[PDB]
């Protein structure tokens, strides 16, 4: 609590409030850029998975436990967006703790293997750098272990429902066997001879891994900005009580000095 | 009315169309007014939509799933959907000749990948 | 461990390594937040704040100040509270069943009366 | 307007003991792969 | 086509399609186009925390 | 130049340097060194400003280096300490701040009733660990219409001299400057104050948008084009022209390491394809309208190779 | 550059901007982390710890400390491995080839003995 | 939040039991003879595949075993005060081998 | 209240709770844009920046420097300009109609003057 010490302190603060205000103006810029591409993948996930509304797919009994997915992010620093997934997958774990789990990120993996290490079958590293497009949702799907023999596959991810907060969704992706058993199936003129049931479940997991990494980037991007702006307003007022300390500091240090060159004068 | 929204950008987005002639997987058909629901995929092909008059765009899709509803709604998701003017003819020249020369050459999925290639970039030179 | 025990000796040292650990790490938690620690340094910070507030005890002459009565607690008493709350006993009550209390009998009548 | 060319590695406290160890656990890690990377190139 | 006898499906066959349609068209019109048929994710299979090959591509 | 407080070997090595290029025949030099008494540091002040007086009285113009400010003051106070006198802030006396107040005052510009001639003080401020706001560093900035301040951390990047523009300033502004140099400085001094604020920036390039750009290319080569060798002064006309280049947008396509090659190429081949232009900036000392049609050909015709 | 030449300037002058530039680089990877860094940042970063520890050598009286022998060397010898280093011809060896280290021969037998 | 590393588990492992077999209560002074086994246990590998709890145990027990059974080589650490090859030999097949109860 | 009447009173609180709002907005204005808010705080955000350079007006010594007359407002008259545009009677004027001006007469003239 001396003068040294108190100029290495507000010196150390000055440099991270202004790291955290030009990451929160970077943020802003890349979530307008990252606004285009959500709205673009929600509204083929409407028009490409309308067929499956129209016909009633729905699952039923459960063979050979079950197939989960949860896709998140491999950096940190955006709040609490490792820890909503890792809340969000636990909790529907509970019921059906046989199933494996495929984490998409370096953040979900960690708090994955703390709980249910025996659970997870798949990781990938190195998928939230940069933004998702349609080769990462394709070559995911294609070696995911087996993906159709599951009775139910879920895509847990992060769904952004505003611009400043996020909520933790899921999406179910049917199987082959699902597909064709479904109650208006046969509503659409479908080739028999051809694949039809395995080409148009298979396809479903690739479209349903693009739109929910689009939602996962842009909810974790919205949440980044909240946090490096929390940051920067925390640091802004631990600088002002760290200046108030300094003058104290700097006036007692010149009255000190010279009281003591003041007695020694006097005798 | 159609809906032709792709996986990046959406063409006709509104109800604002009469005739979709679109290659689907069969053959060349097209779209009228309040047509029968097949929700048949998309082949590799030239979706030219014609609006109203003659003011058709011919978008060379690479290929999808066009899907009819029964409320009059079709719905052409495809990949990809550029005009005809956006293919240069010197490049497209390039890519026939190297799929032609590495197809029936190795195994695995190569010469597999390289059959399929061949098919859908002489369709495209021929309506150009 | 002479004088109090080898029982007392490790209750002192393990209280007051969980509180150091906590201490330093406050230019992080005040600035980045709680949500920037790992696995191993949440479960840390949850603990500190608990056995921090537990020894704060309502003494008898300071009755008009709290409102609360007053809690003398035993010598034997203190140190069985204190290494159950640090094993994972006591990890799923609340911050505040543990302030302005007693041992380890005052801290489970105090939660279950603010959930009902 | 202020000088603050590394000030927090001369502090020394959270945020100087956070930054020596994110720098040695990163150059730990790329030296070995550049030592097992050079001894199979050499036979 | 004949894309059902090996391990493609509709997923795979689109993603081929679309990637090989714009390398053939103009190549001044490749503007955010090459950023979307190139990844760096690597898939591990893990089992019981241990994990095999980690296969990427 | 008034060196006090320096050594006996710093004092025989600026004088031999400045007498190979010809400049010490019409330059005082004040020796003061440290060892001698404290009666001859202190009284070094005030003894270099008597002997130029004499030019500024008579119709010449003056410039005193007081080298250093800070070796002054601990001079004075030296002696005050063993006079049996009362001392003050940091170990001083009571006329800490008259004392260097008042030989600063006498350094001023007459009119011309009393002759036309002027004198420059530039005074060294020795601070400490870069504060300038100390006890000898207060004094001497509030006294003074301007200070000039150098951090060693823009020293060692490639700032040569380190001059921040963001804390250093004058209080006579554009009154005391030539026609000519007064145009390009207007526009660099709006263009350099943009980009400190966005300087930040600069580490995550790939997400810059139009305006973002724009700023970060031409705060870049106007701070590279400004670092001089040392002994290596430019005249006004040779800075006019290289200001000019940097601030409309003719140095934007060439490269950021391409800018120490492009300062002696274009000063180079202006002084033997239009040394009419270079010329008639130094004389008249402005710019019409038929000086800035002509510097704007030039300069595009030699940045096509 | 008139008592040193102007070889032996440039190399003084290079070595001075990598090793500022890397103290406003390390304060942001502890907030940020590496993920802000380009192409550009992350060899200036690699670069600057190498040339950090070539600089330190062994002396003769800290024997007794250190345990390994005393290495001297020359003016020649130090400006023409700086050099090298900074071009980008020892960018493939590791950091621990030339901590306590001589000049450019101690540095390439330090790099294949460790590999061994 | 980092959990790879493979290489480094060796050095971490070694560094907690290290740090605390070192730590001695008050009045419980060691000679060099007791001092130089526990040293050389934790620094060559051998302490790594103990429990972080019982390095309070493991010191009194290596060094009652090596008062009683092999006392040749306690004996010889504090008269020759150093370890030349056949005492560096001796020492690690003994630590070795009473790892194992 | 009690030095200034209540009528200047109410003025002053106006005036100074409109701009310390627009002020702590500015950071939540150039991330979200203008048109992302709600139907209360466009009509405040427009009516803060005609009332900021309605105050500045140009004093007669600086004619040299502006352009502009002297105007010298007087004490009845800045209190009556100020709660006009408050309530929303100066509404459709333009923003640049209030800048180097003074009182309420000022502002009338120079709008109906700046368009036709």
């Amino acid at each position: 609590a001396t003068l040294r010490e108190i100029e290495t302190r507000l010196k150390s603060i000055k440099n991270i409030e202004k790291i955290t205000n030009t990451m929160k103006v970077v943020a802003s810029t890349r979530m307008g850029r990252a606004q285009r591409a959500m709205a673009s993948s929600r509204a083929f996930r409407e028009g490409d998975s309308d067929f499956f509304a129209t016909a009633e797919t729905s699952t039923p009994e459960t063979a050979e436990k079950t197939l989960i997915i949860a896709v998140s992010s491999d950096k940190g620093l955006c709040g609490s967006i490792h820890s909503q997934i890792a809340k969000a997958t636990r909790a529907k774990l509970q019921e059906t703790p046989n199933a494996d789990v495929v984490t998409i990120g370096d953040k979900i993996k960690a708090q994955m293997l703390r709980t249910h290490s025996s659970n997870v079958v798949l990781s990938f590293n190195g998928v939230g750098k940069e933004a998702p497009t349609f080769w990462e949702a394709s070559l995911i799907a294609d070696e995911i272990r087996k993906l159709g023999d599951y009775d139910k596959i879920e895509v847990m991810y992060n769904k952004f429902v505003s611009g400043v907060a996020f909520e933790p969704s899921v999406f179910p992706s049917f199987s082959p066997i699902s597909i064709e058993e479904s109650p208006k199936l046969s509503e659409f003129e479908l080739e028999e001879d051809q694949a039809i049931p395995t080409s148009l479940s298979q396809i479903s997991l690739t479209n349903a891994i693009l739109n929910a990494m689009a939602e996962g980037y842009a909810s974790e991007i919205s949440a980044r900005r909240n946090a490096m702006d929390n940051a920067s307003k925390n640091a802004g007022e631990m600088i002002n009580k760290y200046s108030i300390l300094y003058n104290r500091t700097r006036q007692a240090v010149i009255t000190n000095e010279l009281v003591d060159i003041i007695t020694g004068a006097s005798s | 009315k159609v809906s032709l929204v792709a996986p990046h950008q959406a063409i006709f987005t509104n109800k604002e169309v009469s005739q979709v002639n679109l290659p689907a997987s069969s053959g060349e058909m097209g779209v009228l007014a309040n047509h029968v629901p097949t929700v048949e995929e998309l082949a590799p092909g030239v979706v030219e939509v014609i609006e109203s008059s003659g003011t058709a765009s011919k978008y060379f899709v690479s290929g999808g799933f066009a899907s009819i509803l029964p409320g009059s709604k079709l719905s052409i998701s495809t990949v990809e959907a550029h005009p005809l003017d956006a293919f240069s003819s010197e490049n497209i020249k390039s890519l026939l000749a190297e799929a032609q020369k590495n197809a029936s050459s190795a195994d695995e999925t190569v010469a597999a990948e390289a059959a399929i290639e061949i098919e859908v970039l002489e369709a495209l030179q021929a309506a150009v | 461990v002479s004088v109090v025990g080898q029982e007392h000796y490790d209750v002192a040292t393990g209280v007051q390594q969980t509180l150091q650990a906590y201490k330093s790490l406050q230019d992080i938690i005040a600035i980045l937040g709680m949500d920037e620690l790992s696995e191993q340094d949440k479960l840390t910070v949850e603990r500190a704040r608990k056995i921090q507030r537990f020894l704060s005890q309502p003494f008898a002459v300071a009755e008009v100040f709290t409102g609360i009565e007053g809690k003398l607690v035993r010598l034997k008493d203190t140190i069985a509270s204190f290494k159950a709350v640090l094993e994972g006993k006591y990890d799923h009550l609340p911050e505040n069943a543990f302030y302005m209390v007693g041992g380890i009998e005052d801290v489970v009548a105090k939660a279950e009366k603010i959930a009902a | 307007v202020r000088s603050s060319a590394g000030a927090v590695r001369d502090a020394g406290g959270a945020f100087g003991k956070r930054e020596q160890a994110e720098e040695e656990r990163y150059f730990r890690a790329r030296a070995k792969e550049q030592l097992a990377a050079l001894k199979k190139h050499h036979e | 086509s004949s894309w059902q006898k090996a391990g493609i499906s509709f997923n795979k066959y689109l993603a081929i399609a679309a990637r090989t349609v714009q390398r053939s068209l103009k190549n001044d019109l490749k503007v955010a186009a090459e950023k979307r048929y190139i990844s760096d994710a690597k898939v591990q299979k893990l089992e019981k925390v241990s994990t095999t090959d980690l296969a990427s591509n | 130049y008034v060196a006090v407080g320096q050594k006996r070997s710093t004092v025989a090595q600026l004088v031999q340097t400045l007498e190979q290029n010809d400049a010490m025949k019409y330059s005082i030099v004040v020796a003061a060194t440290a060892s001698e008494a404290a009666p001859l540091q202190y009284l070094a002040p005030f003894t270099a400003c008597a002997i130029a007086e004499w030019f500024r009285d008579n119709g010449k113009h003056a410039l005193i280096v007081y080298d250093d400010l800070s070796k002054q003051a601990v001079a004075y106070r030296q002696l005050s300490l063993l006079l049996r006198r009362p001392p003050g802030r940091e170990a001083y006396p009571g006329d800490v701040f008259y004392l260097h107040s008042r030989l600063l005052e006498r350094a001023a510009k007459m009119s011309d009733a009393n002759g036309g001639g002027s004198l420059t003080a530039l005074p060294v401020i020795e601070t400490q660990g870069g504060d300038v706001s100390a006890y000898i560093p207060t004094n001497v900035i509030s006294i003074t219409d301007g200070q000039i301040f150098l951090e060693a951390e823009l020293f060692y990047k490639g700032i040569r001299p380190a001059i921040n523009v963001g804390l250093s300033v004058s209080r006579v502004g554009s009154a005391a400057q030539v026609k000519a140099m007064k145009q390009v400085a207007g526009s660099l001094k709006l263009f350099l104050a943009q980009y400190r604020e966005v300087a930040a920036f600069a580490q995550f390039g790939s997400d810059l948008d139009a305006s973002t750009k724009q700023t970060l290319s031409r705060g870049e080569r106007l701070t590279q084009l400004l670092k001089q060798k040392q002994y290596s002064p430019q005249a006004s006309e040779e800075q006019v022209p290289v200001i000019y280049a940097g601030v409309n947008g003719f140095l934007d396509n060439i490269p950021i390491e391409r800018i120490p090659e492009f300062e002696e190429q274009f000063i180079a081949y202006l002084k033997a394809n239009e040394g009419d232009i270079l010329e008639a900036i130094r004389t008249k000392g402005e710019l019409s309208s038929e000086l800035l049609d002509k510097l704007k050909s030039a300069t595009e015709t030699f940045v096509a190779t």
